[PDB]
């Protein structure tokens, strides 16, 4: 009928929006979840749209 | 005014005694005494 | 007929950000072991046990005096 | 002449005068003290000093209307354990994995080979045998078995929902044809079926009854159920606690140092029993029947140290105040209630609350 599948219960994973390794810490201001505090300084100091750049290949921009 | 539910008043005068009993209490367990069980 | 909590399984880990819990891995071995234990004790450790209420039987030994 | 309490100020003003030999405001305050020492720091509701840690209040203005408090107090002294000792079997009653000896102690020691419970005992209930007394001592095997293994305090419990009931046939089986009538079940329990105390609580003149409350009645007619307590500790400490990163000691902290059943013990019942056990079509029966914490020997004190201040220090803790006191006392019947003049406008405030304390009117 091409209506096929239900979300999971089970809690998700959290991994890190710029490389993907496991991320303790989810960024108040740009919701990004990051490492480290060194991907929390690059995250910081993003381009314009940059961070929504990065939650777009989560699925999560703005829109 | 309504008495308490759950309170049973005795009061004792010149006349005597007697004991009043709230109509939620009659129809329970407390009431058996009185002749007004479940 | 004894059972431990040993935690709650890190599968788990992520209901919340923070919660006050220990999550452990699940166990990787078989769910069901069975082990053969030669268990010793002494006349005297069936003595004390039946003297007196042990262990997490006396909790108000806990107050110490009398 | 000043207050102990008043000397004790004044002597303390005197010992800045070490470095002087602001004496303005010295004499000032030596001022106040000498018109009442609660100008100088007034006396409050107090206690023993707290040696524990606590969560203080931050701010004030952000707090609200709305707040829960919770219980924060904890010791200071903070005994810190590993895991491997509190939590993974360092500890020899508690079983688990990494302690394969406690799980079957435990079961063969108290209940395999047990001599206390029910299918041991029964062998041994005949006879010249270990338990042949059973029969008479009023108690069941289900109920010998219980006293074994449950501790003193949980006894003690199981002990409020009984009834004297040897003591009543002493009051009911009285005849010589009554013969004395005792259960066969409870042959044995004689000096509970015999004892004074139970007539003596049923006669009309209660001489026997009054001798065995002499002490009790003589504390209570000297008022020290109600006399000001005279000394307390000076400083008080809740218990130390075991300080271990699992959860598990976290869970084991409240079963043991807030226990459930003890507290329920303790306080009795919740409303909503008393409710249930009140509508119900049938009577119900409640886990303890009342609250057995004990009545507190002080009446005013009961099981705290914080202590109120009175109004009876209040008027002699300023010398000047239990003067005037005395002669306001005749003075009354001249009048004068307001011809009094203050050189300190609080002095005026805390005389209000003499004269309310006194009622004596403006």
């Amino acid at each position: 009928t091409n209506i096929e599948s239900a979300p999971s219960l089970a809690p998700m994973k959290h991994y890190c929006d710029v490389t993907g390794l496991p991320a303790p810490y989810l960024d108040p201001k740009t919701r990004l979840r990051y490492h480290n505090k060194e991907i929390f300084a690059m995250i910081r100091n993003l381009p314009q749209g940059m961070g929504e750049q990065f939650l777009e290949a989560r699925g999560a921009h703005t829109v | 005014k309504r008495p308490d539910p759950m309170m049973i008043r005795w009061v004792n005068n010149k006349m005597g005694s007697v004991v009043a009993v709230p109509e939620e209490l009659l129809g329970t367990h407390a009431g058996v005494v009185f002749g007004a069980g479940p | 007929g004894a059972c431990k909590r040993v935690g709650r399984s890190d599968a788990y880990a992520t209901e919340f950000d923070l919660e006050a819990e220990e999550y452990v891995p699940i166990p990787k071995g078989e769910v069901h072991k069975k082990k053969e234990i030669v268990q010793d004790v002494t006349l005297h450790d069936l003595d004390v046990a039946n003297a007196r209420p042990q262990g997490g039987q006396d909790i108000i030994s806990m107050m110490g005096q009398l | 002449e000043l207050s102990y309490r008043q000397r004790a100020m004044y002597q303390s003003l005197r010992n800045q005068i070490s470095i002087m030999d602001t004496l303005m405001n010295l004499v000032m305050q030596f001022r106040k003290v000498c018109n009442h020492p609660d100008l100088f720091e007034r006396a409050d509701t107090s206690s023993p000093f707290f040696c524990g840690h606590f969560a203080e209040t931050g701010s004030f203005l952000r707090e609200g209307t709305n707040v829960a408090l919770g219980y924060s107090t904890r010791s200071l002294v903070e005994y810190r354990l590993p895991r491997l000792i509190w939590c993974d079997g360092g500890r020899l009653d508690k079983p688990g994995p990494g302690n394969l000896v406690a799980g079957f102690r435990s079961k063969y020691l108290n209940h395999m080979m047990n001599i206390w419970t029910p299918e041991n005992i029964r062998s041994s209930l005949e006879g010249i045998e270990n338990f042949t007394w059973l029969r008479f001592v009023d108690t069941s095997l289900q109920e010998a078995y219980r006293a074994s293994h449950t501790d003193v305090f949980a006894r003690a419990v199981d002990l409020a929902s009984k009834q004297n009931r040897l003591g009543h046939m002493q009051i009911v089986y009285d005849e010589p044809e009554d013969k004395k009538w005792t259960p066969v079940h409870a042959l044995f329990q004689i000096c509970e079926r015999e004892n004074p105390k139970a007539v003596a609580e049923i006669t009309t003149e209660g001489v026997l009854r009054d001798l065995m409350n002499i002490a009790r009645v003589k504390y209570r007619e000297l008022g020290l159920c109600r006399l000001e307590k005279a000394a307390r500790p000076r400083a008080s400490a809740p218990p130390i606690e075991v300080v271990c990163d699992s959860r598990s000691a976290v869970i084991e902290r409240e079963n043991i140092m807030f226990h459930p059943a003890m507290r329920k013990a303790l306080f009795g019942p919740t409303p909503s029993e008393i409710k249930e056990a009140s509508f119900g079509p049938r009577p119900v029966t409640l886990y303890p029947p009342r609250a057995l914490l004990p009545a507190p020997d002080h009446d005013k004190q009961r099981f705290t140290n914080i202590t109120v201040p009175s109004m009876a220090r209040f008027v002699t803790d300023s010398g000047k105040l239990a003067k005037l006191d005395e002669l306001l006392r005749e003075l009354k019947e001249g009048g004068h209630r307001v011809l009094l003049y203050f050189q300190m406008t609080r002095m005026i405030d805390l005389m209000e609350e003499y004269l309310t304390y006194r009622n004596y009117k403006y």
